[PDB]
Order: C-alpha cells, then structure tokens, then sequence
C-alpha cells in the first residue's frame, strides 16, 4: 500500500514546568 | 495451557442451596468435598452425611438415605452423641472462602449431604460440590 | 512444583499437675503449591527485492531489535504484567503491604505529599528480623526528595555544597526507570492544582532475594520459517519462554497516597 | 496426564519475637522448688 | 484412605439449571469443566462462555461478561461464527457417564456458562461445574 | 469429621494510614 | 505414605511453640499454673505522660524531650538499666520534626542509626507495641492511644530471674500405641519471677 511518511518540521518546543518539594506545613 | 481437568477429578453439585444429589463413587477410590457460602452467615450450620446402595429395583440408581458413622481417629476428643458420621461449618466464613473436607471411611455406592435441621435457613446460601480421584476402570 | 511451609501451629501449653496425661495440639499444614511458564514468540517479512538491493543491511538491526524488545517486554511484564498468559506482576497483586501518607491540608486543601516524614517513616518501619531489604523507586522521585526545603529556606539534605550525592545503595536505594515513576516527568509535585495525584504508587522495599522469583528455561531461538517464504518474500520466525511469580507478599511493602 | 516436576521449595514466611532472656537472671534449680 | 482432595484440586458449582455463577480462576493456573445429566434431553444443547474481568469498584467482585473467543490449532478446520468460545453437547446423552471440557486459552478473572439462545429450556436440566489445578495465589 | 481446613479467595487492600511524628507544638 | 515428614515437622513445631510460649508467658502469664508475668504484675515503678494541648483540644502526646527526661530520671546508683521498646517506638522517635522542619536526630543523613548497645536500649517486636500497630494509632488525631505503655527500662540482672531445670524431652507413649496407631509425648521444667520490682521504670502515657 502506502507507508506514507512524515517528517513534520516546526518542531515547537516543550515547557517543562521543573516543580520541586514546597515549604513543610505542619501536618494537622 | 490449561488441562482438561474435568475428565480425571469430574466435580458434581452435591447440595445447591436448596436440594441434595446423591453422587455415585464406585468408579473412582478417592473423592473429598468443596464448600462455598454465597451471603454472610448468621450462625453455625450443621449437615448430616447420608449415604446409598444400590436398589434391589435397579441395579445403578440410588437406593435410601442411610446416616453415615463417624469413625474416630486418634486424639480424639469429642464424639458424636449418636455416633453417626456429620459435618458443620463455623459462623463468621465470608463468601469468598472455599471449604475442604473429607470423611475417611466410605460404605455403599453413593455419598450425600442433608442441612441439619434447625439449621436449613442458612443453607440456602450454602453451596456443596465433590470431586474424585480414582479411574478403577 | 514447591511446598509452602504454612504456619506451625500450638502443640505444646503450660500445664497444671494433677494430670498423669498430656494435651494434644493441632499441626500446621504443608501447602503445595504449583506453576508454570509463558512464552514468547513472533515473525516478520522481508521483501527479497527490497533487501538484497538496498542501501544497507537490514536484518541485524531487526535482530537487535527483536533482543531488546524481548528484554525490555520481560522486564515491563516482570513488573506489571497481569497473571493471564503472563507472569504476574508482584506490583498488581495488590497482597504486598502498600502504604499511603495523609493529604497535608493547605488552608482548606488536604493536598498529596511525599513528606520526608513519611518516607523516613517508611523505610525504618519494617521487621529487621526479616534481614535487609532493599528499595526501589525512580530518578525523579529520588531528586525530588534532594530538593526538600524547610520553613526557613535551607535545604533539608547536605546544607552549603548545592550536590545532595547522598552515596546512594550504600543505603538501601536502588534508582530505576521502569517504575511509574509518580512525578509525571518532573510535573507532579506540585503543592498547588501539580498535586502528586490521588494513590499514585511512589517507591517499593522489599527483601527481593525471597520475595520473588524468576524462572528462566528457553534462550532466543530464530528459524528461517520456510513454508511463509514465496521466493519474493522470506519470513522469519523466533521465540523464547520463561516466567515468573512472586515468593510471598510479606517480604516488602510499597508506597502510594 | 503430563507430570509437573518439582521445584521451588521453603517459602516459608514466618515471624517469631525476640529473645528478652539474657537480660534477666539465670537460675539453674535441681529440684522442683526453691 | 481417600486423601482431602478439597483442598489440591477444589470444585465449584456454575450452573444449576437456574442461573449461572462466576467461579475465580486467577488463584489458578489450570481449569475444566464437567458436565452432568439430570436426564435425557430433547436436542443437542449449547453454550456460551463468558469471562469478566475486576470492577472498578472493587478488584474482588464480578465485572461485565466479556464473550471469551474461540482459538484454533493445527487440526481445527471447523472455525465458527465470529470466533467465540461456545460448546455443545449433543443429543443421546444419558446420565451415570459424563462430559468434560476446558478452554484453550485463558483471558480474564472468572468464568462463566450461560444457556446459548435455543438450548435453555433443555438446559434447565443440565448441571455444570468447574475443577481447578494448580494454585498458586 | 468435619476437618474443614479452607482458605479464602483473592486478599483485599492493606493501605495503612502512614501517619507521622506531627511537629512539636508546645508543652505550655 | 505421605508425600512429606511430618516428624520432624512436629518437632520443630513443639520447639517453637515452647519458646514462643515461655517467653509469652514470662512476659504476661498470669500467675496460676505458670510464672506471673511481670508485665501483668503491676508493681513496676510506671509514670504517665502529658495531656499535650492542641487546638484548645488535649491529646495524649509524647516528645524526644518526655523521653529522654524518662531515660535520664533513673536512680543510677541501682546501677546500669536496659531499656526496651517496640520497634515502632524507635520509628516514631527517629522521625521527630522541629518548628523548623529539621530532624531531631541524624539530621541530613535520611535515616537515624546508631548502635543500639551502648545507647542502652533493645527491641522486642511483641512487646505491646504502643502505636496501635505500626502507624494506624499513631499520633495527632484519630491515633495516638492512651494509658498504653509505652517502653520499660531495668536493671534486670535483678529485676526478674528465671529458672531452668530440665530441658525438652520426647517419647514415644508405649501405652496406648497399638499396630495400629502410635503416639508420642513432651515435656520440659521451667519457671521465673520478679526479683524485686523497684529496679526499673516504665514510660506509659
């Protein structure tokens, strides 16, 4: 049939949001 | 890959709540039992074990109901007032928990289970099966 | 097949003295136990045109391909591969003792917490007696714990050299990749809507050495599947088989929310 | 009618406690009373 | 001396001529039916297998009946409609001698056996049960 | 006879609420 | 013609079940027919902690510093005293915060692990784990159990003594072993009790 490749090129990137530990609330 | 382990080991409903069946063992050497509940239990329940012969009117069908002894192993340390052979399962068994047993000495040709009286309502949510072990021919 | 020493039950209370005789207490049980393997198989087809005049090869690449997806599918499988025509999981058994923390609230949110509380916690609550046991979890989550801050702003873990480097196995940890690693890439800790996600496994410890088994019978096999081939095409065929199952789901305990 | 072979063999997965004896005192009696 | 083979190759029941019941074979490794006459029947009987897999709700309760399919091998030159997995017993099927038979490949928690469209007024009077082999938990 | 030795189905879960040392308040 | 040796099993069963037994019942026998377990004598010098207050809401509480005041309040001229504690005591101890959220003890290390033999201090996993279980009954709200005891410390070189006289013996009951049957018997020769029950605290809540 058709294998029918791509190859998109825009590439836009990525927005990795790097969370990390918050400040120690007091548990109750 | 499971094997066809209904040909050997052929399990038959013994007591599907509400009526008993009896179960030809001639055929086979060995044979234990399979208890299953199906709702919670009230209290304890209790069966009596029955057994049959071959009747004189047709030599493969059942004949009456005879009440099986019980036969005492060692460290014993209650017998049955009557002496007759009977089984019971404790309250507090959650349907969702097989029973084994097994009486180790057989007489006639087949086997039956009977709801104790007094103790029928809860049967109901009782199910008995048996399976065996031998080929004997 | 294999025994399954149960429990060994009372025999013997402490008596009184007007008794000649003796008590007799019930035993244990033996257990048997039984099972078996999984295979692992397939084929594939060339174009006889099309492979002899190419660029370049192109069957070795399809067989380390097929290596390390066989590598891969076993360890994925090993992990959480489900009992039916497969190994089961020790991580989908759901018989493992799997902990989870308590929300800490943010003013009105009771809100996902890896608190080093918890995991400090985690890791000194198991019986000693059972030997050492080691833990597993991801990069992520193991950087995560790195970057651990308190209520004044240091840092909860090697305070003034900006490197945790906790010299890791050392002490018990095992960092991996194939878990389901709970910080979604590096996106899940977050105190606000970046919460860790309701019971989302975190990290397992375990005394691996008995708490389960890999069995490992039939290497990579790879035929030339003639009968398929058309004298245009060639179809090769492969496959290998081995299994796996848990020892006894008492042996370690798993972490969620 | 095909034979499972045996393997495995000594999962056991049994706990006891510790042993809080050396701690006390050790008396070694002959007879029956003291 | 017939061992307690309870336990080391249990039974369930899963079909009493009423209704069907889910029988977990997951603690398992190898299955089987058996099938019984309660007499003889009119015409051939058939039945469809089904099997469930654990709801959402809860990983120990029955889920949808998800229609197990059919699998062939080498010799199978009879592949039927669709592909599921459905048995039959034919007619001249008398009791005191059984039936047994078990599905090739497994998939899913539990099984099931429902009557088949046409067959259940003669099911009614059929028992069906389950033995398993192989425990492994 | 009854000799009923059994054993159940497929265990249920075991999530044991983790809880910790809260922080210190203060005896006062 | 049994697939196993239940002999041997049954020994070791009968083994395990007389330790198991007597170091239960040197702990909490109840006086007749066996030693006075000395948890149960409830002579033991004991002492409570503080009704700690939060959200102008008591709770049963307890503090690294209500411990270490434990350890430290011993008549040291009685002499050197063990302390002993679940094992989950040492968990909730070694996973104490400040105000700041620093840990109370090994501080940056992720764990808290000293030798437990010159710090004085041992583990017995049934020992009445205060914690109801490991966690569950914990602390703050909705765990945390009360009047429970909590650890022990003694100088139980004189505390509780122990006497041994015959160790296990096993054999085979000629009477009553027919052909048919067989049977066989056991037996041993042990005691203890409280030496002087003035030696030692105990921290309960």
């Amino acid at each position: 049939m058709v294998k029918l490749n791509c190859r998109p090129l825009c590439q836009a990137p990525t927005a990795s949001r790097l969370v990390s530990p918050p400040c120690f609330i007091c548990r109750g | 890959m499971n094997f066809n382990v209904g040909v050997d080991f052929p399990s038959f409903i013994a007591w599907d709540g509400e009526e008993s069946f009896p179960v030809k063992v001639d055929g086979f050497n060995q044979f234990g039992f399979t208890f299953k509940t199906i709702a919670a239990l009230t209290a304890a329940t209790t069966f009596n074990i029955f057994y049959h012969e071959p009747s004189d009117a047709d030599p493969c069908v059942p004949g009456p109901a005879i009440r099986v002894p019980e036969v005492p192993f060692c460290d014993t340390v209650l017998l049955s007032e009557d002496g007759l052979a009977a089984v019971t399962l404790p309250e507090t068994v959650t349907p969702d928990s097989f029973c084994a047993g097994t009486v180790p000495c057989m007489n006639g040709q087949w086997i039956s289970i009977a709801p104790a009286t007094g103790s029928e309502t809860n049967a109901a949510n009782v199910q008995i099966t048996v399976t065996m072990k031998g080929a004997t021919r | 097949t294999y025994m399954k020493i149960a429990d060994y039950g009372q025999l013997g209370e402490y008596t009184c003295d007007a008794k000649c005789d003796a008590e007799f207490g019930e035993p244990g049980n033996i257990r048997h136990l039984e099972g078996k393997t999984y295979d692992y198989r397939g084929v594939f087809c060339f174009n006889r045109k099309n492979l002899q005049e190419a660029n370049y090869d192109f069957l070795s690449f399809m067989i380390g391909a097929a290596q390390r997806s066989h590598r891969i599918n076993r360890n994925q499988a090993l992990m959480i591969g489900k009992g039916v025509n497969e190994p089961k999981g020790w991580l989908t058994e759901n018989c493992f003792p799997v902990f989870q923390t308590l929300p800490v609230d943010v003013n009105g949110t009771s809100t996902p917490a890896f608190l080093a509380q918890d995991w400090r916690r985690f890791v000194t609550s198991f019986p000693a007696e059972y030997g050492e046991a080691r833990s597993v979890m991801h990069q992520n989550v193991f950087g995560y714990l790195a970057a651990m801050v308190d209520a004044n702003g240091r840092f909860l873990f090697g305070d003034g050299d900006l490197t945790f480097t906790p010299d890791l196995v050392r002490e018990r940890i095992r960092i991996s990749n194939c878990l389901p690693d709970p910080t979604e890439g590096n996106t899940k800790g977050g105190t606000g809507q970046d919460a860790f996600a309701a019971g989302s496994f975190v990290a397992a410890q375990a005394a691996w050495k008995t708490a389960f088994y890999a069995v490992e019978k039939r290497p990579m096999f790879f035929e030339q599947y003639e009968g398929g081939s058309s004298a245009w095409c060639v179809k090769y065929q492969f496959g290998a088989e081995d299994g796996g199952f848990v020892g006894c789901c008492e042996h370690g305990r798993i972490l969620q929310i | 009618f095909f034979t499972p072979q045996v393997l495995a063999l000594e999962v056991d997965c049994n706990i006891e406690c510790a042993s809080l004896l050396d701690l006390y005192g050790q008396i070694e009696v002959s007879r029956s009373t003291f």
